[PDB]
């Protein structure tokens, strides 16, 4: 039994390699906030905020990590010091620079890349760059009632107890996760036990694509009237029946929601510190949260 | 829509007035989530009072430097005042709990229950966790059916501040095992320098565990005596950001304390049980060398940071659901608690649902499962209409006094209790105004005839609840136990 205690020490050395763990944030909204929260509290060696955009008269007074009044400088400037005051043991550094506009080499500097608020040419070319460095890849989002996360963290090893084992599981690219061929036999069974949420992911990110930004509601009119186009292209293009994401969703995926951006920064904060420290299994590999309902459903999309 | 919510929900916010019971555990993160939500007028309360100053106000001044413009009102009396009557709880139209204190959760349901006033009820154990919702003649109240004490902390508090008493208990806990048990990262006992409230510095020369300290010399009680009780206090004292409001802790030395519940024995006592656990794992709230090893251990530290120890029936009775605290579960508990409170305040409480909060997902992929509100159990003691129970007790042995603070007070958590015998006279037994029936506490209940088969009606006009006792006098019992409930 040798082996047994090569994974004893190996289990309590969680702790340390968290505290020895950088991850990159992109996006300092309201689920950003959360991770960001979430993770300098956990102990991580590091967190990189980076976000482009500044704060517009939209955004509400009411907001976490930046004061009130703060219309006009960078997010993740404004973010800095409420941030770094939750824990002095974590360097939290500021990137104002676009995402889409960094090297390669940027990423390499960090064990995790956590993105929000990015539109899925970003999200698929960053998820590519992370895997050709063996970088752990998540992403997430909130709309509304309802929110998801995502992780690719490749051929992943961890520690489990039973009392305790080592196990491997592999996750598959984000591109492959967002393109799941429906017209298998196996699919259509399954298209019935899957979350219509993962469809609603579908549309809201056709929409991020073509109108360069997120429903907002003070044009709930028009954008609701183009959700409901959208959801009849994109799901037709799958092969699928429109009415499997009911038309009543655009009540309720509109803004960003601060409890719903709680619980999704909750779980996805903690599947990147369970994933950087290596113990207790991820989720393979979608989140999918209906806060009307009180669902939260993990699928694994992408595979087979 | 408004910020994601319709036009009528988000002035119901706005001008809602709600209750937070409770400014630690999920509080912290219940106060941001309402805050960023849109509630303006929000109450907050806890358990202490004062003559800084109580922990509603010391909170609402780190709410006003997040957002200025919020509008708490904190109270520096006790949520068990009576001043807090049916009428204080009837201003709210939603009550949040954040306590884990049993007596005082009784208590705010009985009070929302009188008041018709929804109760937000909700519970953390690691990374599980789950919320439910508490209506009057709608759903199951809090008291329905029997539910463990919530004993998970974070591990800042049990290492390095531990605001007794409970806290030295899971501390002891945790000294278990790490020495005679599995070892766990979340169960550390060294002090914890990666506290953000302690701000540690490394010092000049720093440029390890509990365990292993033991293992080399040989599990040696002196030594662990040292190291664990008067060098890691001493480290807790060099971090002195810790020690600005609260009072610091003094260390243990084992060639003073030894020379000159008992205070110098408990010492001896955590000696010994060191000893007999080497020659021999699980912990056992049953076993001997166990228990007696968490008594002196936990005492030990009950001292260190001043306080009044606890005897070894106290120590055992806890000491039951020690579970790490994990923080993002408070984060998600919190999120979904406000998410159930905007069903409430849309009108809409047949949406409400009981969630659980899961650490993998069931045979169903469901992480966080929803289900729906249990109608009100009619068997409960609380919530049902005239409700009943019956003590089996000994007549000529138990005192009024003992059916007071024992019985009323503490086994039905009755605050201000009345207690008359339905004997047709209305024979006063106990009277909830200070000065009239002190003169019974040391009488026997026979010597006002209650015998078996007797009926006691005991009224909580606070709580606005009437329980009738039924009493089946028993000689047998033994001579440990001076009451118990049927069924
Ligand atoms: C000293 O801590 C406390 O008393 C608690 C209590 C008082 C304040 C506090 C805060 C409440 C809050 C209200 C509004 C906004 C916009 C943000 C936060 N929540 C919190 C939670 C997690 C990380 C940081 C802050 O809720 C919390 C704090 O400031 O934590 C250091
Ligand atoms: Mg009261
Ligand atoms: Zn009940």
């Amino acid at each position: 039994a040798q082996y047994d205690r090569q994974i004893r020490l190996w289990g309590l050395e969680a702790q340390k390699r968290l505290r020895a763990s950088r991850v990159l944030l992109v996006g300092l909204k309201g689920l950003g906030a959360e991770i960001a929260k979430n993770l300098i509290l956990a102990g991580v060696k590091g967190l990189t905020m980076l976000d482009h955009e500044q704060v517009t008269p939209e955004d509400p007074g009411a907001q976490f990590l930046i004061r009130t009044g703060s219309v006009g400088r960078n997010r993740a400037e404004a973010s800095l010091e409420r941030a770094q005051n939750l824990n002095p043991m974590v360097d939290v550094k500021v990137d104002t620079e676009d995402i889409e506009k960094k090297p390669e080499s940027f990423f390499t500097q960090f064990d995790a890349v956590c993105l929000t608020c990015c539109s899925r040419d970003v999200i698929v070319k960053v998820d590519q760059i992370c895997h050709k460095n063996s970088i752990k890849f998540f992403t997430g989002d909130v709309f509304g009632y309802h929110g998801y996360t995502f992780a690719n963290l490749g051929e992943h090893e961890f520690v489990e107890e039973k009392t305790m084992v080592k196990k491997k599981v592999v996750f598959c690219p984000v591109k492959e996760a967002l393109e799941v061929d429906w017209s298998s036999e196996k699919a259509k069974a399954a298209l019935k036990r899957t979350t219509s949420d993962y469809f609603l992911l579908q549309v809201l990110l056709k929409f991020r694509t073509d109108k360069g930004r997120d429903p907002s509601s003070d044009t709930y009119e028009e954008d609701s009237e183009l959700l409901l186009q959208i959801r009849n292209d994109v799901l037709d293009s799958l092969g699928i029946s429109p009415d499997l994401l009911p038309e009543d969703f655009v009540r309720y995926c509109f803004s960003e929601m601060a409890p719903v951006c709680a619980v999704v920064g909750g779980i996805l904060a903690q599947e990147i510190v369970k994933a950087l420290s290596q113990r207790d299994p991820p989720h393979n590999n979608f989140f999918f949260f209906d806060g009307m309902k009180g669902n939260g459903i993990v699928e694994c999309l992408g595979p087979k | 829509l408004s910020r994601g919510l319709p036009r009528e929900l988000a002035e119901a916010v706005a001008g809602g007035r709600v209750l937070v019971v409770g400014a630690g555990g999920i509080g912290c993160e219940l106060l941001k989530n309402l805050v960023l939500t849109g509630f303006s007028h929000i109450d907050l309360i806890d358990l202490d009072t004062i003559d800084g100053r109580s922990k509603a106000q010391v909170a609402k001044e780190s709410v006003l430097q997040f957002y200025p413009k919020a509008n708490i009102v904190a109270y520096h009396d006790s949520i068990m005042n009576p001043d807090y009557n049916v009428e204080f709880f009837r201003q709210f139209i939603l009550v949040m709990n954040a306590l884990d204190n049993r007596a005082a959760r009784n208590h705010v349901n009985r009070m929302c229950l009188a008041a018709d006033v929804p109760l937000i009820e909700s519970g953390t154990a690691g990374y599980l966790g789950q919320v439910t919702t508490i209506k009057k003649g709608v759903t199951e109240c809090y008291e329905c059916h029997p539910k463990p004490t919530q004993r998970t902390f974070p591990g800042c508090t049990i290492r390095n501040t531990p605001s007794e008493p409970i806290h030295c208990i899971v501390w002891a806990k945790y000294l278990f095992n790490q020495l005679f048990g599995e070892e766990d990262a979340d169960q550390e006992v060294s002090p914890d320098r990666a506290d953000p409230e302690a701000a540690w510095e490394p010092t000049e020369a720093e440029a390890i565990s509990t365990k292993e300290w033991a293992k080399s010399t040989g599990y040696d009680p002196v030594k662990l005596f040292t190291k664990l009780f008067k060098d890691d206090i001493r480290y807790l004292l060099t971090m002195d950001k810790l020690w600005r409001k609260r009072k610091p802790p003094v260390p243990l030395d084992w060639a003073e304390v030894q020379s000159q519940l008992d205070v110098k024995s408990y010492a001896r006592l955590f000696s010994k049980s060191i000893e007999t656990l080497r020659v021999h794992l699980i912990w056992d709230k049953d076993d001997p060398s166990a228990m007696d090893f968490v008594t002196s251990a936990a005492n030990l530290r009950m001292h260190i940071f001043s306080m009044n120890m606890k005897s070894r029936f106290d120590i055992k009775s806890m000491a039951g659901n020690i579970i790490p605290a994990i923080a993002t579960t408070n984060a998600v508990i919190a999120g979904l608690i406000v998410l159930e409170g905007l069903k409430i305040l849309s009108g809409k409480i047949d949406q409400c649902r009981t969630i659980f909060l899961n650490k993998q997902p069931n045979p169903r992929k469901k992480l966080l499962v929803p289900c729906a509100l249990d109608p009100p159990n009619p068997n409960c003691y609380v919530c049902a209409s005239k409700p009943e129970v019956t003590v089996r007790l000994n007549v000529h042995k138990v005192t009024v006094l003992t059916l007071q603070d024992k019985i009323v007070k503490e086994k039905f958590a009755m605050v201000a209790p009345d207690v008359q015998i339905e004997d047709g006279k209305g024979t006063i037994l106990i009277s909830s105004e200070e000065g009239e029936t002190e003169a019974n506490n040391h009488k026997k209940l026979s010597e006002f005839g209650i015998r078996n088969g007797s009926r006691l009606q005991a009224d909580d006009f606070l709580q606005d609840y009437t329980l009738l006792i039924n009493i089946l006098h028993s000689e047998d019992l033994g001579k440990d136990v001076e009451f118990e409930v049927v069924g």
